[PDB]
């Protein structure tokens, strides 16, 4: 009797940390496609041949010249990668944020609607 | 399935006969009884025309017809409906002798009403308008009550009566839904009718010895919960907080010793003494420790009221209502210079009794707790009305036939419009008044002939109004004798006898399908 | 599947039954049939209609007869009694005979000609009407009431009935056809009395709208009638993208504002206070208006707006732009939220268009109103009815007794075969004043027979039976008086009832 109504609520609180955790997330994971959207624009800018520098390994990073600007990668399947054209790769990464977007999109309606039940029940709470 | 005209009046007129002939006494002193086994199938007692309608399941449309127009005068007057059913038929019987011997079934019916009229006139001509006092009232009280159950079950029952309605008629409303509070008690016997010109108590306190008796009454109605509840209750209730519930456990004695010392300051404000008694009435449960309490301080503090008995107590005594007893002023609540805490059986019924200025009058009755017990409630309570009428009218006539002659008389003593045509109506409808005391007089002794030819030469003779000796069969001076019409009653089923008896005159089919 | 002469015969065979019991129930002077349920349910009336229901129907002719007589109902709905009398007289007279005699067909024509004549005799027989004078027209709505024997509050309701209706009557094809009745508002209103009632301008709005923020009183603020098509616009002149979140919130809430606005200053344009939305309702639309401190009334019905286009006498305007009184609360007008009893009252009035009331109805209470309202209703339309003909007939056999001669002295001229039903024709106008002679309760062959000479000197222009005076007489000086039309509406319905069923020898599944 008693614990009932004390158990939906804080249970209804985590629902809320779990989807605003998810769209956060799925607020993060998006911000990378366009990332590998951009990184792609510099790269026909300066051109082939430019110095890159980019990560070797843990605090190490590796150098290396800018080779090859319309070959540039999609990872998608399980565990494959399709190399795209400066065109294409871009597209696909804006795709992947838009299969992403909805995806984040309905966190929040889902996110939203856990508190105020909590609530409902924070509000039994106090009665 | 279908019946045309001449077929469809017959099956009105025909279903009349028996069920109007069972209460060929349902009228005066001479009326059976009769017993419902039948009714909802249950064992029961009744005398009235309407209400025995009703009670049975009444297959027929012509039972059933009526009893709508019957629940009328049952409704205004109570009874007569023991009587109007009578003239209906005989009426009806009427009418068919003329398109029995043929005749335009309109004209029939058009010539009932300058006679309902002629008739209603000698009505006006006949009503005799009379000063009411209690023994009028005791008579016009015996009357229906006669008409109800024994003239000896009308006596115990005539006080209450006019005693009841006495003091309503200080109230000046001519009717009455006050001072019908009745009561019923466990008795061996339903010959006790008791008055109480206050109420009476129907829950006991779960604590006796409180004040067994309260002199002075102060009555404070109270809704109140001195019962909020004495242990975990969170709003007064279980609930599925305990965080509440771990609040809540101690405020509610506390609000409740509150209303104890509400109660307490209330009973020593309303007293300082246990001398003047004292009086608390919970719509609700209370706590018996509260009244542990309260019943030492010289109070009664009495629980889980009806709310119909707190306006009678909070009115007949001038009674109040709080949420909190607070203190009150001594007068500040309502008063019955005695109330007297009452049992009879295992349960107190208390009397809050001659309730000042009374409203309301308490009618007791102790009986075997039977539909006999019934068979006095209702009998009474239609004559509670009747005499209502004779306080409404000041026009009271006799029965016993005293009216139906001499107003049957006129209209056949003379064509009221000389005309046939009209006298075809009135002839058929000016003879069925005759009915009640040819048959009542019969019912009780000779045939109605005598008495006819006496009561209307007794009329002729004295136009003083004579009417039979309901068990013997002769007529009496029946303003005398004390069996009354009230203008009010005698007019309406009039009225009301006629008023239904064209249209059902009219039927020409009856189609079953609907 | 039914065929033929037993049609025909069930047609004779049914709509004489049909025809019948409720003649009984005909006349002032009446007598009401019980009705029985299966379940033992009775029921008392004088009403065919009624009538027509609880019996179980199964001839489909009957059902027919039942649509006519419905049809009917929509007409009048007095009189559905007494148009399938005559159908069910034609139809017994002539048929059995004339189609042994071979023939539904020499029937139908003289019927044609049965209708002409009396068509004819009707402008002869019926008298015009003041509809200038209520009085002239009180009469009869004072005998209108009064054969289902209704009167006390009629009696007031009769003159109201007359008010409006003249009023509620503004109507033209350019030939000037007034049916026009929704324009006629009633209210149930509780409290005042029967005998307090009244006619108020434009359309009253009482049903729907109590709305008490309408304000109360509009003085000379429009009330404004929304085709428009006031929903906010989110994006500039569209509904942008929903708002899921924060920015959809600001910017597309913001373009709502202005399309509310530049409608509702185009309803500005007209000024009002009074703004019942019912197109383009928009939780900001109000609130725009109700931040205009413009009342604007919505949840509304466009009933309650096709009243309103009836209470300014105005249209309902689709136009966004510019919006105008003629456009929509058209003329000065009002608009008031009155309270009789406390329910609150729209009062629309003063429409554009003069005749403009419309029926305040106040009982002691709504149901002894609505005795009022229901008899007002039978009174309200037989003005309209007066009102649709200004000419009016001495009743009963008067109107019974005078064609059959002229349709006689046809039969007699015409002496084809189409004379036999100018004879099946002649006395079935007397079949109601047998009921007229049922309703004074008298001897129907004698009064029949006196009532024959009486046209045959009198002519019966004024003279039947009137069962109800009981005998034959001036229908005039008695004052027995229906608009012509009414006459002919449920004679013109029987002729072609008749001449329905004349036509149906197949019934077919």
């Amino acid at each position: 009797n008693l614990p009932q109504l004390e158990m939906l609520k804080n249970q209804l609180d985590q629902e809320v940390e779990f989807l605003s955790t998810s769209i956060a997330q799925l607020k993060v994971v998006q911000t990378k496609y366009v990332e590998a959207k951009d990184c792609l624009n510099v790269l026909n800018k300066s051109n082939e041949g430019k110095e890159l520098l980019v990560p070797l390994t843990s605090s190490m990073y590796v150098p290396g010249k800018l080779h090859d600007v319309e070959h540039v990668l999609i990872d998608v399947g399980t565990g494959y990668y399709v190399e795209k054209t400066a065109e294409d790769a871009k597209d696909f990464f804006k795709r992947k944020i838009d299969f992403l977007t909805k995806q984040m999109e309905k966190i929040q309606p889902a996110l939203q609607e856990k508190h105020a039940m909590k609530q409902a029940v924070m509000e039994m709470m106090s009665q | 399935e279908v019946a045309r005209a001449q077929a469809a009046l017959a099956v009105n007129i025909s279903a009349a006969r028996g069920l109007q002939d069972v209460l060929r006494t349902n009228l005066g002193p001479k009326g059976t009884m009769k017993m419902l086994v039948s009714g909802a199938g249950d064992i029961k007692l009744t005398k009235d025309g309407n209400v025995l309608l009703h009670e049975m399941q009444i297959q027929h449309p012509t039972a059933s017809l009526i009893a709508k127009v019957a629940t009328a005068q049952d409704d205004i007057t109570g009874d007569g409906t023991t009587s109007n059913v009578l003239i209906i038929g005989e009426l009806l019987k009427q009418a068919d002798l003329y398109i029995s011997e043929g005749l335009h079934p309109r004209i029939i019916t058009e010539g009932f009403e300058a006679a309902k009229e002629k008739a209603l006139q000698f009505l006006e001509e006949v009503k005799v308008s009379r000063e009411m006092d209690r023994e009028t009232l005791i008579d016009v009280a015996r009357t229906s009550l006669r008409t109800k159950v024994h003239a000896e079950l009308a006596d115990v029952l005539t006080e209450a009566v006019v005693d009841s309605i006495l003091a309503i008629k200080k109230q000046d409303e001519p009717i009455d839904l006050f001072m019908i509070e009745i009561m019923e008690m466990k008795h061996k016997s339903e010959t006790d009718t008791s008055l109480i010109r206050g109420l009476v108590l129907d829950h006991g306190a779960r604590h006796p010895d409180m004040k067994k008796r309260v002199e002075d009454a102060y009555i404070l109605t109270c809704n109140v919960s001195l019962e909020y509840e004495k242990t975990e209750v969170n709003s007064g209730f279980f609930y599925k907080s305990a965080e509440e519930r771990e609040k809540l456990v101690k405020a509610e004695r506390k609000f409740i010793e509150d209303r104890v010392k509400k109660i307490i300051e209330l009973k020593r404000k309303v007293c300082g003494d246990s001398d003047k008694g004292f009086v608390v009435i919970n719509q609700k449960g209370i706590d018996p420790f509260s009244l542990d309490a309260l019943s030492k301080e010289g109070i009664v503090a009495l629980r889980r009221a009806k709310r119909r008995n707190m306006e009678r107590l909070t009115l007949a005594c001038g009674g109040v209502a709080l949420n909190s007893f607070d203190d009150l002023s001594p007068d500040c609540l309502g008063h019955a210079g005695l109330v007297y805490e009452y049992t009879l059986g295992e349960e107190k019924f208390t009397f809050i009794e001659k309730c000042n200025n009374p409203r309301s009058v308490t009618l007791l009755i102790k009986g075997p707790n039977k539909h006999t017990l019934t068979q006095i409630k209702d009998a009474v309570r239609d004559g509670l009305r009747a005499v209502k009428n004779a306080i409404d009218d000041g026009c009271v006539v006799p029965g016993a036939g005293a009216v139906e002659v001499a107003m049957a008389e006129a209209l056949i003593k003379h064509k009221p419009s000389v005309k046939g045509r009209a006298q075809l109506g009135v002839q058929a409808f000016a003879d069925a008044l005759l009915i009640i005391p040819k048959v009542l007089a019969q019912n009780s002794g000779f045939d109605l002939q005598e008495t006819l030819v006496k009561i209307q030469a007794e009329h002729s003779e004295s136009g003083q109004l004579v009417g039979v000796d309901l068990n013997t069969g002769e007529p009496m001076v029946a303003a005398e004798v004390g069996v009354w019409d009230n203008y009010c009653v005698k007019k309406q089923l009039l009225h009301s006898c006629t008023v239904i008896a064209t249209n059902i005159l009219l039927v020409d089919e009856i189609m079953r399908a609907g | 599947r039914e065929s033929g002469r037993k049609v025909q015969s069930g047609n004779i065979n049914a709509a004489k039954t049909i025809a019948d019991i409720i003649r009984t129930c005909l006349g002032p002077k009446s007598m009401m049939k019980m009705l029985l349920d299966p379940m033992g349910g009775i029921v008392m009336t004088n009403d065919g209609n009624a009538i027509l229901r609880e019996i179980q129907v199964q001839h489909p002719a009957a059902k027919s007869m039942i649509e006519i007589s419905r049809t009917q109902d929509e007409e009048v709905g007095d009189g559905t009694t007494s148009v399938i009398i005559l159908a069910g007289e034609m139809l017994s007279v002539a048929e059995h005979f004339l189609e042994q005699q071979m023939h539904p067909t020499v029937v139908i024509s003289a019927y044609r000609k049965a209708l002409d004549d009396m068509i004819s005799t009707l402008k002869k027989i019926s008298i015009p009407v003041d509809i200038s004078d209520s009085d002239m027209m009180l009469n009869i709505i004072n005998s209108s009431i009064t054969t289902k024997a209704i009167s006390r509050w009629s009696s007031l309701a009769c003159n109201i009935a007359l008010d409006a209706v003249k009023m509620v009557q503004f109507e033209e094809n350019g030939r000037k056809e007034i049916d026009i009745k929704k324009y006629a508002r009633v209210e149930k209103i509780p409290g005042g009395i029967i005998e307090d009632s009244c006619v108020l301008r434009g359309v009253m709005i009482n049903k729907d709208v109590t709305h008490p923020r309408m304000r109360r009183y509009i003085k000379n603020p429009r009330i404004v009638l929304l085709d428009s098509s006031l929903e906010y616009k989110k994006g500039e002149s569209q509904t942008d993208i929903e708002i899921t979140r924060e920015e959809d919130f600001t910017r597309i809430l913001q373009m709502e504002e202005e399309y509310i606005q530049q409608l509702c200053e185009d309803i500005i344009q007209l000024k009002p206070d009074v703004v019942i939305t019912e197109k383009g309702i928009s939780d900001l639309a109000q609130h725009y208006l109700m931040r205009a401190n413009i009342t604007a009334i919505r949840r509304v019905r466009k009933t309650d707006n096709n009243r309103i286009a009836r209470a300014c006498g105005a249209r309902i305007v689709s136009r966004p732009e510019e919006l105008r009184e003629d456009d929509v609360g058209t003329g000065a007008g009002l608009l008031e939220i009155k309270k009789i009893g406390d329910e609150y009252f729209t009062f629309i009035t003063d429409c554009k268009d003069p005749k403009a009331c419309t029926i305040l109805l106040r009982g002691a209470s709504k149901e002894i109103l609505s005795e009022v309202e229901r008899n007002l209703q039978d009174a309200m339309q037989v003005c309209r009815n007066v009102l649709l003909d200004p000419q009016l007939v001495p009743g009963g056999g008067a109107s019974e007794m005078a064609v059959a001669h002229a349709l006689t002295e046809k039969s007699k001229a015409m002496t084809g075969v189409e004379q036999w039903p100018y004879r099946a024709v002649a006395q079935a106008l007397e079949v109601i004043p047998r009921t007229l002679i049922q309703n004074c309760g008298a001897s129907t062959i004698r009064l029949l027979t006196s009532l024959r000479a009486k046209h045959t000197q009198e002519n019966c222009e004024t003279w039947g039976v009137n069962g109800e005076t009981g005998t034959l007489v001036d229908m005039k000086e008695l004052g027995i008086w229906e608009p012509l039309a009414v006459k002919l509406q449920t004679y013109k319905t029987a002729v072609e009832t008749a001449v329905l069923l004349l036509r149906i020898d197949d019934i077919v599944s």
